[PDB]
């Protein structure tokens, strides 16, 4: 019976981050552009793009 | 295949190298929440609890009983066993007598 | 109870995930949040997966009858009692400990959790869930009868030994604030409270400090600093609705409780059916109640088996 | 409810008895007690006898 | 869903009161697929409600 | 109104046909209908795990 694990998402507000592209039996992975958090007081990471 | 039984695959109980291949797949976030969504087909274990049919001591021909632990198809009724034996000079009585 | 079981969850604090859905129909910011459930026993008692840790009082004892959350990076605590789970009826919870629950519930298609708040303020979680054991036996009973015979169907333990797998947790990454900044005339008063606090302000300053106590720049308004408090103590579970603090390894530990256990179950009995017998054949005439399930086949080279669920009274050749 | 009806309850106790499913899943000795229940109505309506006065 | 309506509320001396109209209650989904909670993840579509002002 | 969206169906292509392979879990439609001057609409409100051509 599988089981798909899902860790914490990553975000950071400054720059940008890549890939890893390890070796896990079904590993999939992707950077996303652009977001806007909004968390639980207010927005997050205090720019917009 | 993603979703018929068999699509983790493992080669014994404790090994490595898996087979998943149950077509997951990311999208991205749709405005102002942290969340991750994706989407794959479920389990085949699963679909395979509940299609799976019968048992086979419901229609098995010869009116045997099927047990399973170390499986067997016990009280079949088919056939016939020859024998060949030899009795000792002994055990007969003689005619004397 | 071994009050030293609870001695892994002394470095833990529970968290605020987005169960977005909370009866009303709408999303929330809720304490409790259904991370996960998952079922493998086979007399259908499923277990799930909660956020707010249950057992334990703000200090980190073992204390039966609270339950501790958080509201506004601020711990409370509540009763254990006036907390039930249901999907379509109120059903048992048969126990629990940290972030765990034992339930076990009648069929349905939802699943919610609930306690009652500090000022009570009832507050909840509901999630999709298809919940449909497979009855033992062979017939679709809903109680359990008096008279009857044994059937086998595994189960959990009750026992709360670390037991072999676990689930990780880290430091929690930040939470950002806008009550923290106020503008008097001119000037923003970065508020401490007792935590660190980290800002951003760009007017023309540095926008670095990690200050705890209070300080002022007297030249920026609110509209350009940022407050997010930071560098906590205290683990928490890594939820795929809480970001990520940073792109480090794992940090903590906790056992998942109850593991598996094989046990037995009462299933009813249907009566005598009435036979009649005459040329090569049997007219049998059946008295259901609750829908069972007739079969047989042939003892020669070529049987010819034949299935069918009865319901009402009818006779079959 | 009559006081000259009620003077037979004078030597009877109400009892505890086998049940069978308490309402949880499992089986408890209830104070409260189905021993069985009729409709020679021919409604929906019960005549519930409870083990318990 | 269910196919009666029964509002209710206790009384200030603690009475149970309630009323009951016979009324076929099954809302039509909105959209192509029949889902009971809102899933956190998928599209916007248009429909109606009650404001509460 | 938010609304869940069903998963993608495993397609197989095929001599003038198409073998699709659909995974619900709560029931959703499936239309087609063909480009020429001839339509022949289908529906089917889709429950479990079916195949169609
Ligand atoms: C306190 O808060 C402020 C406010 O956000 C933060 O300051 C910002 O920091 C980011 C750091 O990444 C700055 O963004 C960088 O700007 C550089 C120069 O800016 C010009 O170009 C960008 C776009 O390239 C325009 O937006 C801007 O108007 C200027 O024309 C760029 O060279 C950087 O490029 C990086 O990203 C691009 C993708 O867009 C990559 O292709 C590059 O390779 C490179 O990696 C980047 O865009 C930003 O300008 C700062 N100011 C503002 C007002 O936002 C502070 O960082 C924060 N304090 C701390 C301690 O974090
Ligand atoms: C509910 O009841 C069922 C009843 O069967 C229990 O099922 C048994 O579970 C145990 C768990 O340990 C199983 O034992 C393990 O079986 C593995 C595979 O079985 C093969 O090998 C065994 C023994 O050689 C044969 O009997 C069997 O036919 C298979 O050929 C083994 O790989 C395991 O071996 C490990 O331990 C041995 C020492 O005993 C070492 O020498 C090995 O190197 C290895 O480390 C182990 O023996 C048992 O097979 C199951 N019975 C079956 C399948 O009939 C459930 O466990 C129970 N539920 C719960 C919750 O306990």
């Amino acid at each position: 019976e599988y089981k798909t694990v899902v860790p914490s998402p990553y975000i950071k507000c400054c720059g940008t981050s890549e890939c890893r592209s390890m070796e896990r039996p079904d590993y999939q992975c992707q950077v996303y552009t652009g977001v806007y958090p909004f968390m639980w007081g207010g927005a997050y990471c205090f720019c917009d793009t | 295949q993603p979703g018929r039984f068999g699509d983790i695959q493992s080669r014994t109980v404790e090994s490595k190298d898996l087979y998943a291949n149950t077509a997951l797949k990311l999208s991205r976030p749709s405005s102002g929440t942290v969340h991750v969504p994706y989407t794959q087909t479920p389990s085949s274990f699963k679909y395979w609890i509940k299609e799976r049919g019968t048992s086979l001591n419901d229609k098995a021909p010869f009116g045997c009983v099927i047990k399973t632990n170390p499986v067997r198809a016990e009280n079949c009724a088919v056939g016939n066993i020859p024998v060949s034996m030899d009795i000792p000079d002994t055990a007969f009585t003689r005619v004397i007598d | 109870s071994v009050t030293e079981h609870f001695n892994v969850y002394k470095a833990t604090k529970p968290y605020l995930a987005y169960c977005a859905d909370c009866g009303d129909g709408q999303f929330c910011y809720s304490p409790v949040a259904i991370e996960k459930i998952r079922d493998e026993a086979s007399d259908g008692m499923i277990k799930i997966q909660v956020a707010a840790q249950i057992g334990i009082n703000k200090g980190g004892t073992h204390e039966h009858n609270k339950i501790r959350y958080i509201a506004g990076h601020d711990m409370k605590e509540a009763n254990r009692d006036s907390l039930q789970v249901h999907t379509s009826g109120v059903c048992a919870i048969r126990g629990t400990m940290g972030h765990f629950i034992v339930a076990y519930c009648p069929p349905g298609d939802e699943l919610k959790v609930q306690f009652q708040d500090a000022e009570s303020h009832t507050q909840a979680c509901k999630v999709q869930y298809k919940h449909a054991p497979a009855p033992v036996g062979r017939e679709k009973f809903t109680v359990r009868p008096h008279f009857g015979i044994e059937v086998p169907c595994t189960t959990y333990q009750l026992t709360t030994a670390p037991t072999e797998e676990e689930i990780d947790m880290h430091t929690p990454p930040d939470i950002p604030d806008i009550t923290l900044l106020s503008q008097q005339s001119g000037n923003v008063k970065i508020t401490a409270g007792g935590k660190t606090i980290r800002y951003n302000c760009t007017c023309g300053s540095g926008n670095v400090g990690t200050t705890s106590s209070d300080k002022t720049i007297n030249s920026c308004k609110i509209a350009q600093c940022h407050a997010a408090v930071t560098n906590h103590d205290k683990w928490q579970y890594t939820s795929s609705f809480v970001p990520r603090a940073d792109q480090l390894s794992r940090k903590g530990k906790v056992h998942v409780p109850f593991p598996l256990t094989n046990s037995t179950c009462r299933v009813p009995v249907a009566r005598a059916p009435g036979v009649t017998y005459g040329k090569r054949e049997l007219t049998v005439k059946l008295h259901p109640d609750h829908p069972t399930l007739l079969t047989y086949r042939s003892l020669g080279a070529d049987p010819r088996p034949y299935e069918e669920w009865i319901d009402r009274y009818v006779e079959r050749t």
